[PDB]
């Protein structure tokens, strides 16, 4: 039952990390079927952390091991923080070093619930004003075609204010809603009120007739 | 989201003009009536 | 402030003829008619012998702004409607 | 003599940038002896945040903490004479009364608590800062309390009835600190919108608005005589003049940055405890830095630690204390045995690049 | 200069500048003995009028033990006396007293100058 | 190097807008007071009704052209990078914040 | 899209709940406020889009394009005159921005009042602002070609700002438009000013070079070297 | 109590009512302190011209230090200003005080079984398990410097 | 090892001195009583 780490698995615990982060692990074994989270973690503290010093061994770390190997009898996670390595890689070249001296069908499946799952990041509550807030507007966009429909019959029905939920609720469109009005200045604005108010009756003259 | 930090705090501006209630609390009945005066 | 209050203005109309007329303080009365916000109610007889209590209906503020008196609501010079007023000027 | 009102005729004869300089190069600031290190008291569990002195006599001072606490210290020895449970958050402002033997403590806990010094239990208590306090500056000659926090209001507080009975709406944010003086304007406010505002507590409505900071004000001090206080943003200390509300004098603060807390002594010392640990004394009349110091962190502390949160002088004027962020209480001492010569401080040199004056 | 004043009235350039720079000696006086008098007695009789205002007006009955009949109306034609109504003492008092919420406008008719100085400013693309 | 301080950029943005407003003076030649009242404080300025018209279409259009350059910089900052995984605009967006830092 | 008023004015009352909500939510967000702001513009309600900026200036008047964006929005509907009390309290608010003290000039540039500009400018230059204000001042006279104005301003320009880039600066005014009389006038009232205010220590020694070099330099070029040569041992004897 | 009760019945309840401080919400109290406290600090020190996008950047800085250190996560950000750096480590100093002394002052009470929560002794061991890792993690450097 | 100029004393409070119920202010009594 202990599998062995496809690639395709590989590429979903990379995307998991570079969107969940290192310590949520249980969050990574949801869309990582089949593993462990701490088979999750351990892969990645192993093998897939690109930090990890997979490469050549110049001789300075030939050298550099066989002293801490006899300094440090049998400490391989001691001497691989020393090496900045992994560990049992730091222990198979020892292995080798010493040897010297000679005498998709269900994937795909996995994959497309985890290429949905990473794109999807709001959880219930977003989602939920989401569909709110479209029902809301359908229910707006139903009620405006019923008051013209009902105006090609020519009967004027005229749309409802909606409800209050306290006592004090507040219609805005109905006036000037906290009026701070400007500081009185200096430069005689007498002239220039007129021209906005014949501006707005005659804006508002417009949108009778014409209809924006 | 709904769970935020704050950008102010409450102030007290707003609960000055607001009416007040006369409601009678507990520990704003009367208790050490006087005052002691140093020398 | 709650303890530095104006007094209310009041019409001569409303007031009558006689001189001295025994007037009722209640310092938190009604609510405004206007602003829905408490104040002073006064009342009052013309006469003693009277049958109607004249009240302040509305509170000094919104009698100051609209300069009407707080029982009749007529503005305090010309005593004419506030409709009729500011059509007037 | 400065021919300059010969060819550059003036309109007001003050206002040039090169007649207010040969002035004040004419004056000189008065000398004041140096100030050393002569005690540090070690003790609170966390920061000190507050320390207030005995009003009537010097034997103790206390000081409020981050430790909850509230530790009561003799001044002449050193010793801890007792401990002031009864927050439960950080204290931030302690005030002792002169004319009673009440301590009033304030917290972030949103409590404002007297102290009986008869008995050492809590007395009353008051209630109505919807967040947590900041300051309490206690009314001389009226049994008031001012109590201001992160509300934005000052709370003037009754002594007797608990009532708080004038509450002063202003400002636009958190305010850090208030000072009571005993004719009007009678409360002296400082908060973090850069303004420091001179109130009218009978109007209830602000006398004078002192806008000329550009950051958070956070400190204030009244200086004992000459009814003056002394207001810092993070980088330039103003002297105000109450009763006008006129800018005294700009202090050579450049070069601080957050100015903690301020302390005025009797000898126009004035201290400004930097956040920097870097502590200087300023010549109050002539606004003049003449000396500078750092203290040591401790054995072993971070480097960010080595700053100033709260300090005040004692009665004489002879000692400065100062708790700071290092967990401890040093006591500053004025340096005898130091004549004019030996250590006339920093040079009397400004500059007009700095256009402080 | 045709319009010399109307510019920016509420702001000169006296404000900015300090006045002990002129002489290191100028006298503050502390307030006297005869003024802290007057202010102290006028404070004490307007909070203690508010603090007898706040117990008089409270539910509890063991609040009075801790603490005007003429107004001119119009002009000249009426003296108004001024009296109180006896209360019935179970239904409530303050009849118009609710706990109801309101923002309140604010009031300005002048601007206070935000009297900063300087226009150093250079950034080292730190911070 | 630096950015330019709110004093030198409000600077230069005056002068920006007096070399356009010497070119439209120079375009319009190639192509060819005050009263204070006494019942109140309040003063009057005679204009013409245009320059207030000039001065209105040249905000106006100012304020168009700076909405279509930065409309347009929207168009090839959402189509330049394509390299890291992303899931919406705003990843994208918050991550080119990131290479802006290094 | 809105078909007559009645569906207009539903469609105004959902959006003002709409911003109204999260401006009571965040008093702050200035950018919430001028979209808000921006949209009683659309509407062509001029008396609500006056009143969402006032009341955005409540919560912050220290922030700058709040300040610009109600201005723009005085002028771009044409209404000058309030564009002109609303720039007032811009400037009597916060004198120190740079910003609103330009914003005044380029639009009363616009409308060619140089009377105006004349007046904001003596204003702006009697609260001794900066090098970056005079320089647009002296700059101003030049397109005004007042030439007897622009040197007032340098008379009171070196009695803002002391040192010599101040007095050169006006000295390339002057050398620029080739008047010997005038110039060598500035260039005596200059030498005699670091002279007298010596005391002071207010020009440095590389400072105090630099205009015995431009004086000297100066009358070489006007063939008097007996001149050029003698303010040399003056200079170097009341300065050694 | 029947006073109260029918004035409330016939004005309302009071919309002025502010929450004191007590066992629930301490934690929670003492965290809006410390934001409003850094918040300070670094506001005063910028340069000059931002208030408002900052605070979400550099607050979160702070968080994500209180776990690294809570965390033994040295909390290296690369390129960061020193200043700043030194005032987030000053406040989480004084957050690890707090937390350390309620952690043994709450220890000394569960000894004395003197009412704990049942919360409270779960979340007692949760620090005292924090602590003795990083007492393991301090002794394990130490011995190899 | 000397943690200030050594002219400065270092002092490490943890007990109080004296009692909690010592009063810190003495109360003042006018009259002598011997009840
Ligand atoms: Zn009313
Ligand atoms: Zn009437």
């Amino acid at each position: 039952k202990g599998g062995v780490w496809t690639n395709v698995e590989d590429q979903i615990l990379k995307a998991a990390v570079q969107k969940y982060g290192t310590h949520q692990w249980s969050k990574v074994a949801s869309l990582l079927q089949k593993k462990t989270a701490r088979q999750s973690e351990l892969r990645w503290n192993e093998y897939l952390n690109p930090k990890l010093n997979f490469t050549e061994f110049s001789k300075e770390e030939d050298a550099q091991l066989l002293d801490l190997a006899r300094e440090l009898p049998n400490q391989w996670r001691t001497i691989a923080d020393m090496m900045a390595r992994p560990a049992q890689v730091c222990v198979e070249r020892y292995n080798r070093l010493l040897e010297s001296e000679d005498s998709e069908d269900e994937e795909k499946e996995m994959l497309a619930e985890a290429r949905a799952r990473l794109l999807n990041t709001q959880g219930k509550k977003a989602t939920r004003k989401i569909r709110e807030r479209m029902l809301e507007e359908s229910k707006r966009i139903a009620e405006l075609q019923k008051r013209r429909e009902l105006k090609q019959a020519g009967i004027n029905v005229a749309i409802k204010k909606p409800k209050k939920k306290y006592g004090t609720d507040i219609d805005y469109n109905e006036d000037i809603v906290y009026e701070q009005a400007p500081m009185p200045g200096i430069y005689d604005t007498s002239t220039e009120d007129r021209q906005i108010k014949k501006k707005f009756e005659q804006f508002e003259r417009k949108v009778n007739r014409k209809g924006l | 989201t709904s769970h935020r930090p704050q950008l102010e705090a409450r102030s007290g501006a707003k609960a000055a003009a607001y009416t007040p209630t006369g409601i009678e609390h507990a520990r704003l009945l009367p208790g050490h009536t006087t005052l002691k005066y140093r020398k | 402030d709650e303890i530095n209050e104006p007094p209310p203005n009041i019409c001569e109309q409303c007031l009558g003829d006689e001189a001295n007329i025994r007037m009722t303080k209640i310092p938190q009365g009604s609510e405004c008619k206007i602003c829905t916000l408490p104040f002073t109610l006064y009342h009052f007889k013309t006469s003693k012998r009277s049958n109607n209590i004249i009240k302040t209906l509305i509170c000094v503020r919104c009698a100051t702004q609209r300069n009407i008196c707080q029982c009749c609501m007529l503005d305090s010079r010309w005593h004419i409607p506030i409709q009729l007023r500011d059509h007037l000027i | 003599s400065a021919f300059v009102n010969k060819i550059f005729q003036p309109e007001v004869a003050e206002e040039l940038i090169v007649n207010r300089y040969e002035k004040l190069l004419s004056q000189r600031p008065e000398w004041h002896a140096p100030w050393k290190l002569s005690r540090v008291i070690n003790g609170h569990l966390g920061w000190v945040r507050c320390v207030a002195i005995d009003p009537v006599d010097n034997e103790w001072f206390i000081t409020g903490s981050n430790d909850t606490t509230m530790k009561v210290w003799d001044l002449a020895t050193g010793k801890l004479k007792t401990t002031l449970a009864g927050h439960v958050m950080t204290v931030r402002d302690v005030a002792v009364s002169d004319r009673h033997p009440y301590l009033f403590s304030v917290s972030e806990d949103k409590t404002v608590k007297c102290w009986d010094l008869e008995k050492n239990q809590i007395i009353r208590d008051y209630y109505g800062h919807l967040s947590g306090v900041r300051t309490v500056s206690i009314h001389p000659t009226l049994d008031l309390i001012a109590t201001a926090g992160r509300d934005s209001v000052i709370k003037l507080w009754d002594m007797r009835t608990r009532i708080p009975v004038i509450t002063l709406v202003g400002h636009k944010g958190p305010i850090n600190q208030v000072q009571c003086t005993p004719v009007d304007p009678q409360v002296v406010s400082s908060s973090t919108d850069a303004t420091v505002r001179l109130w009218d507590v009978v109007a209830g409505k602000t006398m004078k608005v002192l806008t000329h900071h550009k950051r958070s004000v956070r400190a204030t001090a009244l200086h004992p005589k000459e009814f003056s206080v002394a207001s810092a943003c993070t980088d330039d200390i103003r002297s105000w003049g109450l009763a006008e509300g006129s800018l005294l004098t700009n202090f050579e603060s450049e070069k601080t940055g957050i100015i903690n807390t301020l302390s005025i002594n009797q000898d126009d010392v004035l201290f400004a405890g930097g956040d920097n640990g870097v502590l200087s004394f300023y010549d109050y009349k002539s606004g003049h830095k003449y000396q500078s110091l750092a203290t040591r962190e401790m054995v072993g502390s971070l480097e960010g630690e080595r700053s100033v949160l709260c300090s005040t002088f004692d009665k004489t004027g002879l000692r400065l204390i100062t708790g700071e962020a290092d967990k401890s209480i040093k006591i500053w001492k004025q340096d005898e045995t130091a004549t004019k010569e030996s250590e006339p401080g920093l040079a009397w040199n400004p500059n007009l690049s700095a256009k402080r004056f | 200069a045709i319009l010399t004043d109307q510019i920016a009235k509420n702001v000169k350039l006296d404000d900015f500048i300090p006045k002990r720079q002129s002489n290191f000696e100028l006298s503050v006086p502390l307030p006297t003995k005869a003024e802290i008098q007057e202010c102290t007695a006028r404070t004490k009789s307007y909070i203690q009028r508010l603090v007898n205002a706040k117990l008089a007006n409270s539910n509890n009955r063991a609040s009075s033990r801790y603490v005007a009949p003429a107004n001119l109306l119009l002009n000249n034609s009426h003296h108004i006396e001024v009296v109180s109504k006896q209360m019935d003492p179970l239904l409530p008092r303050f009849v118009g007293k609710k706990a109801r919420k309101v923002v309140a406008p604010t009031e300005n008719d002048e601007v206070v100058p935000v009297l900063h100085m300087d226009g150093g400013e250079a950034d080292p693309n730190e911070w | 190097r630096g950015g330019i301080s709110y004093d030198q950029l409000a600077k230069l943005s005056y002068e920006k807008t007096l070399r356009n407003l010497a070119t439209q003076t120079q375009n319009s030649s190639k192509q060819d007071k005050v009263q204070k009242d006494t019942k109140t404080g309040k003063i009057t300025i005679a204009d013409d009704d245009k320059l207030v018209n000039k001065l209105a279409v040249s905000l106006q259009s100012e304020s168009k052209k700076r909405y279509e350059a930065r409309k347009r910089q929207m168009q090839n900052a959402k189509t330049l990078y394509g390299v890291e995984s992303f899931i919406n605009d705003k990843n994208k967006q918050f991550n080119e914040k990131l290479s802006r830092e290094s | 899209d809105i078909l007559d008023l009645e569906e207009l004015r539903e469609y105004q009352r959902r959006k003002r709940t709409e911003y109204e909500g999260y401006l009571k939510r965040n008093r702050l967000d200035m950018g919430q406020w001028i979209r808000y702001a921006q949209f009683e513009i659309e509407q062509h309600d001029m008396r609500r889009a006056r009143s969402i900026f006032e009341r955005a200036l409540l919560v912050d008047s220290s922030f700058i394009p709040l300040w610009i964006r109600y201005i723009d929005a005085e002028l771009k509907v044409k209404c000058i005159n309030h564009a002109r009390n609303l720039m007032n309290r811009a400037i009597s608010t916060l004198p120190r921005v740079d910003k609103l003290w330009y914003k005044y000039l380029i639009v009363e540039e616009s409308l060619n009042n140089v009377e105006i500009v004349r007046s904001l400018y003596t204003k702006w230059c009697s609260l001794e602002p900066g090098v970056n204000a005079w320089n647009s001042f002296v700059d101003f006279e030049i397109r005004q070609k007042n030439w007897n104005g622009v040197r007032e301003i340098y008379s009171k320009y070196v009695m803002a700002h002391p040192q010599m880039q101040t007095w050169l600066k006006w000295v390339r005014f002057e050398n620029r438009h080739g008047n010997t009389e005038f110039t060598r006038s500035v260039y005596s009232l200059a030498i005699d000013t670091v002279a007298n205010l010596q005391n002071l220590q207010i020009w440095s020694d590389m400072e105090v070079a630099k205009l015995v070099n431009s004086f000297a330099h100066w009358e070489a070029a006007q063939q008097e070297y007996e001149r050029s040569s003698a303010l040399y041992q003056i200079a170097i004897e009341k300065w050694p | 109590y029947i006073g109260n009760l029918i004035t409330r019945q016939f004005e309302g309840r009071s919309n002025e009512i502010v929450k004191t401080t007590t066992k629930q919400r301490l934690d929670a109290y003492y965290d809006l302190e410390l934001r409003n406290s850094v918040m300070d600090d670094i506001l005063e020190m910028m340069p000059e011209s931002i208030r408002q996008k900052k605070a979400r950047t550099i607050l979160q800085h702070l968080s994500e230090a209180w776990r690294c250190w809570k965390a033994n996560i040295p909390w290296d950000v690369p390129g960061m200003p020193a200043p700043i750096k030194k005032i987030i480590e000053r406040y989480i100093k004084s957050k690890a005080d707090a937390w350390v002394s309620a952690a043994h002052y709450n220890r000394e009470r569960i000894k004395r079984g003197a009412h704990v929560e049942k919360t409270m002794v779960k979340k007692n061991l949760g620090r005292l398990t924090r602590l003795w890792i990083k007492n393991e993690q301090e002794r394990q450097r130490q011995i190899q410097k | 090892e000397h943690p200030y100029g050594k002219e400065v004393e270092v002092l490490m409070e943890t007990k109080n001195t004296q009692s909690p119920q010592t009063p810190l202010v003495e109360p003042v009594t006018e009259r002598t009583k011997l009840q």
